[PDB]
């Protein structure tokens, strides 16, 4: 079973540096080209760098060129991406992939790299309250606003995972302040609001923040 | 490099995605498929077929299965370097569905925190394209809101959308009437939801 | 650095544009108005145009929208070692829905004799701007081999027009029979499809 | 009687250099902040550079990072923008403007087009968009001209040497993947006039000194 496992991702200031790793299994990185590909949030795939099977040497995208450096360890088959002088534009999910020769037939699970001046901060959770004016037929809407957190990701559940139907947790938006914000909503029968409690469970692992907010009229 | 383009299609449809050859000098092309939150997959091409339209490269799906709805990327290699083309998101076509609209005033807890966010929710609609216009004391707003859209729902293939108006606490207290106005394919007239502060 | 956001309004409406500020506090603003094909104009405000600062965000208000106010507005902020223009807000004229009239044009024999083929689909005088064109070649849904562009809001009836051009090699064009563009739009209760068979 | 006239815009290969000029009239650049602002097609304004009055201190956007140089000649009363190491994303209409609570850039030049690309200058091919039974509906017929494969911008189109303007739509050019531009100009007319009236699109492409007429006839 071929398998690539990544690590080393995280949060850094502009001008800082990080080192990504790529643990290979079921094969050795000697007989294959290894590539790094990144994907910024909501954007397309971008090739970063590659290294040859036999000898080393390198090929880099113009956007990187002389800021990152790809390498590998033959003994412990592991590819590396030494990122230096990072900028905000380098914020993306980074993948490592094996090229066979036809194409990148195996990919790592990917790892998030955030480059920003913002400090780590947990979300403030505010209720989006149901109301008698906020119905569509017998259906009522309610939710939770998860505001001003950094970095990604946050996870949201409702009633500890018991409530999934009708739930919409929207993609985060990057505000001008450098912090993220999103809402999670759910539609339920208005007749249930009297005898049903609704709690959004917000988890922000990067800040060790766990919040449970009850939503009521 | 940029947001993927969109293509609406039904199950059983035939789709052909063209990839323009830049200035390469070989037929080195590879196609990938990516679903939300997951790594891309190299396309192994039965219903998938690759060809050469003029000098350009094409990928054809003879009969779309539910599992085929995803973002597709064309990759050209040199092979001293690699380039990904813009993504092409293949979306499930369904009947037009008008959104139901809800507005949410800022909580007292948020005002206590020094900010006021007003949220407009658009639920269960199709197509994805919808316009939300904010009004404060009957003044049309611009530059102080942001939108966000879910992926296509697995069950009914509809979308939901949130629009958030962000104002300072002090400014929020200076106005009374807050409203979001929704425009959409399925709406013959704009739908407005509003509230009076207090 | 990005496309201008769009705002639909009518004569007499009140419009407030917010300048999305950064590390301002100590910052000053200037507002500009630009119409198609012309340089921007500095806006002098206080009397139809007024402005103020609500916190870190500058605002520009149009008290009563006039026909000559429909344009694209930009805020310029300047401070110590910083000058930037914000995203443009394009204020366009709101009007009743109008369905496009659709026309399809096969490649001319002239272009074919020259070794190329361009199929053109025309969408004429529609509102709102939002419109989707889908090309079909022998009922195969196309993507990535066409381009489109749209005119500014018409000075006559405030509608838009759109052209979509499907580009193929001559050889590829001549081995398919049915060419069609399917138009989706507000004013259309059902999608309109214009098509032709090659060689008729 | 304040005016700013720009020049120097044109085509250049990536990595190449260009010097833009901004000739002032009705005032001297010595006494005012002079600014350069650019605008890519379909995109918003982007501030590029500025130079201060009396002392000629300068300021640049991060995006033109030590590649661009703004200067002014007070004797010739002209401001300049020296652009080096040009990249495709520098392609835009460049404006120069004079600065003067109510302060701002109150006078602007007409703008000059800068195109950065590896493509070479080429005149357009003009093809007819012929009217027909399917190009007509309930009285009106649509016809036009396809102006294909030219570089750089701009092309201008008129109909019947400027006599026909009503119902004319000349769309924005699109940049094809080939690197060449293309645009269409269309006009709607009464179907009954197709037999009588003649329709000619007049195409002009100054960057190649190309002039082309094309009579558009029913197929
Ligand atoms: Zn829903
Ligand atoms: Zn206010
Ligand atoms: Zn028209």
């Amino acid at each position: 079973e071929v398998q690539l496992v990544e690590s080393g991702g995280g949060l850094v200031q502009p001008g800082g540096s990080l080192r990504l790793s790529c643990a290979a299994s079921g094969f050795n990185v000697y007989y294959y080209y290894i590539h790094w590909v990144r994907q910024a949030p909501g954007k397309g795939l971008e090739w970063v760098a590659s290294i040859s099977p036999y000898y080393g040497y390198t090929s880099y995208a113009d956007s990187v060129k002389g800021r990152f450096t790809i390498s590998a360890d033959t003994s412990k088959n592991t590819a590396y991406l030494q990122m230096n002088s990072l900028r905000a534009e380098d914020t993306a999910v980074y993948y490592c992939a094996r090229w066979s020769y036809s194409g990148m037939d195996y990919w790592g699970q990917g790892t998030l790299v955030t480059v920003s001046s913002a400090s780590t901060k947990g979300p403030s959770v505010f209720p989006l309250a149901p109301s008698s004016k906020s119905t569509s037929g017998g259906t009522a809407a309610l939710g939770c606003l998860v505001k001003d957190y950094f970095p990604e990701p946050v996870t949201v559940s409702w009633n500890s995972g018991a409530l999934t139907s009708g739930v919409h947790t929207f993609p985060a938006v990057l505000q001008s302040s450098g912090l993220y914000s999103l809402s999670s909503v759910v539609t339920v029968p208005s007749s249930s609001l009297g005898t049903q409690t609704y709690i959004c469970n917000v988890n922000h692992k990067p800040s060790n923040t766990k919040v449970d907010k009850k939503v009521e009229p | 490099t940029q947001s993927p383009s969109s293509l609406s299609a039904s199950v059983g449809d035939r789709v052909t995605i063209t990839c323009r050859a830049s200035q390469s000098v070989s037929s080195a092309v590879a196609w990938y498929q990516q679903k939300p939150g997951k790594a891309p997959k190299l396309l192994i091409y039965s219903r998938f077929s690759g060809s050469r339209s003029g000098t350009d490269f094409t990928l054809t799906i003879s009969s779309l299965q539910p599992e085929d709805f995803a973002t597709y990327y064309c990759q050209q290699y040199s092979y001293s370097l690699v380039t990904f083309g813009q993504g092409t998101k293949v979306e499930i076509k369904r009947t037009v569905a008008a959104p139901s609209v809800f507005i949410f005033p800022p909580s007292d807890s948020q005002l206590k925190s020094g900010t006021a966010s007003v949220v407009c929710l658009l639920n269960n609609f199709y197509p994805r394209e919808a316009k939300v216009q904010w009004k404060v004391d009957n003044a049309l707003q611009s530059g102080n809101s942001q939108e966000s859209v879910t992926e296509q729902d697995s069950k009914d293939s509809t979308y939901s959308l949130s629009s958030t108006l962000t104002l300072s606490k002090a400014d929020y207290e200076k106005h009374k009437v807050y409203a979001c106005e929704v425009t959409h394919q399925g709406l013959s007239s704009p739908v407005t939801k509003s509230f009076n502060r207090g």
